[PDB]
């Protein structure tokens, strides 16, 4: 807020600050367009359907097991197993302090929302391959779908069904291994804690830097009126409001700059969901590390989180060639 | 139909119009910006030289030259902001160019929804405009299959495509539509036996 | 002016713990939060009255002369404290103790009758809720609908195979330059 920020609930200084008068009004529309965007950006990554598919009761695709990644209906959030360790692993009176018009907007998108777009994406790409994201959903089963990921890779398709079994063990103990990872160490969730913490940061340095007197006299507006004369006095405020304009001015620039370089990221979660999840990739080191094979997201707060799923070779023999 | 969803709805060109939308806006608060006093006698340059004499003027006329010279670097500092987010999409129009138009692209919903074919440009006042062309299923039908087929004691796979059955007898198809064909060693490739 | 301190905002009992000669309060920021009120042992919080964000919801001037106030993150028995003339800067006190009151996440709004429908958004609130201008014409908040519920019916031995194609021309429009300027 323009006004309660700089002198709060003082009249006498309210009107000292029409003399400065539309300096104020630059930052709430600058401020006013970030908060809009947030809610643009989880917009373009979850929202890239225009069905609400659900999964059918049974459970049985051709032994891969998909019981930690699905919803489980018997928790009152219908968060899947493994949304919940990254729940409590991101950490958040210290919003009562606030009364200098300082806000936290609520997002459009409820967490209980964003559940429900993710739960589309996998029930929809475990029955109907990538075939729903470019026109009606066509079904398939499990089975046969991973025979045309190998295809694509270059591994003809007598391989799997040779090998079916192994291949879904192998699936099964790689997923139960990333649920013990997230729980094991704390600095994996890294790139999501820093978002929260420069924010909290900022606001900090911003609340702090009103107790300070700027070279004047004293730091508080009342005991100037009452310490100096008022042919003068009107001097030395003015020469306070500068210090608490220009300093709400360098907190909006640097958000700007945090803004741009968040955007340019949610711009690749979305190209990472239309390619590495709706679709398979030819592109190297893009979806994974090695032959990329098919992806699942997964929702965390402020962000969003992949599973790749590739193809590496093992041992290897030599050989002579011509 | 492209010409006359433009031409009904003036909402569809409004990613170009707040590009100059926001630069007139900038200019306007930049003029009426220079009328506050910043805690001076009056705003009007002048008036300060020819009411004060030397001594106590140089307070004044400095109180108002900073005020001033700070409104001018807040709207530079915008500018490159917007500048810097302008070039991220001419390095996104600069792309499409190069791949959906200059040739066909696999990466998927990238040059459109659907399967891409090809696309053509247009240019728009501060902008371009792609015509992406791209192809979709139509109404489907739903066949029983099968992974393989055994026939003398070996295994058999399609080459390319699917095995699919009209209810009596199997058929081998593309993947993208349904064209029946018999079987025959040629679609087909063994490999192994059938248990 | 208890006892050198001045300032502004209304004076409300506190049950803080202090110490035998501890007579100031300070917050976070610095400033009073508390003080010993002289001839008593009393402590008392200084803040203000229940403020915040006031967001009106509107259609367009033409179509419409009517609107809706969302105050934000305040309990909706809290809002009627200040319905009186002088009191405050808006004296708009229809709007309070008003029409029907409908509580969200982010407070409660007042002139928006809650139906309980769902359509896509068109004036976005926030936590879910939106709000639009539907029909006799009164404005109406309602929650978000994320599009058509559809299913699959997967099988181990059924595949689906389509049998005819459709053409489709789509557009996409996207900015290149902006104007230069000289100062
Ligand atoms: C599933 O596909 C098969 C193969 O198309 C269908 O069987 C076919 O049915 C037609 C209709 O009777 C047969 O055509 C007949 O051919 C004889 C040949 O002399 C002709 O004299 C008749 O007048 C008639 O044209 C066709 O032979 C037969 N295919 C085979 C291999 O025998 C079948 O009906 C389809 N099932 C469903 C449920 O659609
Ligand atoms: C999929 O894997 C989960 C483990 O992640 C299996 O759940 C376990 O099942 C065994 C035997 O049924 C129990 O002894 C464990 O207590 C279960 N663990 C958990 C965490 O639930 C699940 O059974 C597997 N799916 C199928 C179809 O068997
Ligand atoms: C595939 O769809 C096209 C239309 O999308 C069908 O073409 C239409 O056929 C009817 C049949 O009388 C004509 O009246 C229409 O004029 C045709 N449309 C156009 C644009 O020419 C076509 O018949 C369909 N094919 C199959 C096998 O169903
Ligand atoms: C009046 O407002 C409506 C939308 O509320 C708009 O469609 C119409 O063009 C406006 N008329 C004017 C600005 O003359
Ligand atoms: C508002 O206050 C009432 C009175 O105790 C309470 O029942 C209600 O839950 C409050 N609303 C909130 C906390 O959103
Ligand atoms: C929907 O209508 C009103 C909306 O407030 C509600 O009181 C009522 O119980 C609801 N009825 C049904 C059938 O959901
Ligand atoms: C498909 O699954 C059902 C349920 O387990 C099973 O009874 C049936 O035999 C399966 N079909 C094939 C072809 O394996």
């Amino acid at each position: 807020d323009c006004t309660m920020y700089i002198c709060g609930d003082s009249t006498e200084c309210s009107n000292l600050l029409l003399q400065y008068g539309s300096f104020c009004t630059q930052l709430k529309r600058a401020l006013t367009g970030i908060a809009v965007e947030q809610d643009k950006n989880t917009q373009e990554v979850f929202a890239q359907v225009k069905q609400i598919y659900k999964t059918p009761p049974i459970k049985y695709f051709g032994g891969f097991n998909f019981s930690q990644i699905l919803p489980d209906p018997s928790k009152p959030s219908k968060r899947s197993f493994i949304e919940d360790l990254l729940f409590n692993k991101v950490t958040l009176l210290i919003c009562a302090q606030k009364f200098k018009g300082l806000t936290v907007l609520p997002p459009l998108l409820t967490d209980e929302m964003i559940a429900q777009y993710t739960s589309a994406l996998l029930a929809g790409t475990i029955t109907s391959g990538w075939t729903f994201g470019a026109g009606a959903a066509l079904q398939i089963p499990f089975a046969m779908q991973m025979a045309y990921r190998f295809n694509g890779i270059g591994v003809t398709q007598n391989v799997l069904y040779e090998n079916q079994k192994l291949i879904a063990n192998q699936f099964n103990s790689a997923i139960g291994k990333i649920q013990d990872s997230l729980s094991s160490t704390a600095s994996a969730l890294g790139k999501l804690q820093d978002v929260v913490n420069h924010n909290a940061q900022a606001l900090n340095t911003l609340v702090k830097q009103l107790s300070s007197k700027f070279g004047a006299i004293s730091s508080v507006l009342n005991d100037i009126f009452s310490r100096l004369d008022k042919v003068e006095a009107e001097v030395q405020i003015d020469r306070l409001i500068t210090g608490r304009l220009q300093s709400l001015q360098t907190y909006v620039t640097q958000q700007l700059i945090r803004a741009a370089e968040i955007r340019a990221s949610a711009n690749l979660a979305a190209t990472k969901m239309s390619e590495c999840v709706l679709g398979q990739s030819k592109r190297v080191d893009f979806c994974g590390k090695g032959y990329h094979l098919m992806s699942f997201p997964q929702s965390a707060p402020h962000g969003v989180v992949f599973l790749h799923v590739t193809y590496v070779p093992a041992q290897e023999k030599n050989f002579t060639t011509a | 139909k492209i010409q006359d969803s433009l031409s009904s709805t003036a909402s569809a060109l409004g990613k170009l119009q707040d590009v100059v939308n926001h630069n007139a806006q900038a200019l306007n608060t930049l003029v009426k910006q220079l009328s506050s006093k910043f805690g001076a006698i009056s705003s009007v340059l002048n008036d300060i030289f020819s009411r004060l004499d030397k001594v106590e003027a140089e307070v004044q006329i400095d109180r108002l030259i900073t005020g001033r010279l700070q409104s001018l670097q807040t709207y530079v500092t915008q500018q490159l902001i917007r500048a810097a987010e302008i070039r991220a999409s001419a390095n996104l129009a600069a792309t499409k160019m190069s791949e959906c138009v200059l040739g066909q692209s696999k990466r998927v919903d990238f040059c459109g929804k659907g399967y891409h074919l090809m696309s053509f440009p247009q240019s728009a006042p501060h902008g371009v405009v792609f015509l992406h062309v791209t192809y979709v299923p139509a109404q489907e039908k739903n066949f029983t299959t099968a992974p393989a087929i055994c026939h003398d004691g070996k295994a058999h796979f399609p080459r390319e495509g699917v095995f699919v059955s009209n209810g009596t007898h199997w058929f081998v198809t593309q993947r993208n539509f349904y064209e029946p064909q018999i079987i025959t060693t040629d679609n087909t490739f063994v490999s192994g036996n059938c248990d | 002016n208890f006892n050198g301190l001045k300032g502004t905002g209304v004076l409300t009992e506190s049950n803080k713990k202090f110490l035998p000669f501890q007579q100031f309060g300070r917050d976070i920021a610095d400033t009073t939060d508390a003080v010993r009120d002289p001839q008593t042992l009393e402590i008392l919080d200084i803040t203000p009255c229940s403020f915040g964000g006031v967001s009106v919801i509107t259609p367009g001037t033409n179509t419409s002369n009517q609107v809706a106030v969302l105050y934000q993150g305040v309990n909706c028995t809290e809002v009627p404290v200040a319905i009186h003339a002088d009191q405050l800067t808006p004296t708009w006190r229809v709007y309070s103790t008003g029409s029907n009151v409908f509580q969200t996440r982010a407070g409660c709004l007042i002139g928006a009758e809650y139906v309980n429908n769902s359509y896509e958004c068109d004036i976005p609130i926030g936590a879910g809720i939106c709000a639009s201008y539907q029909t006799s014409q009164s404005i109406i908040a309602y929650t978000m609908s994320l599009g058509a519920e559809n299913s699959v019916a997967y099988s181990n031995n059924s595949i689906a195979i389509p049998t005819n194609f459709t053409i489709s021309v789509t557009t996409e429009i996207l900015p290149v330059s902006m104007t230069k300027t000289s100062v």
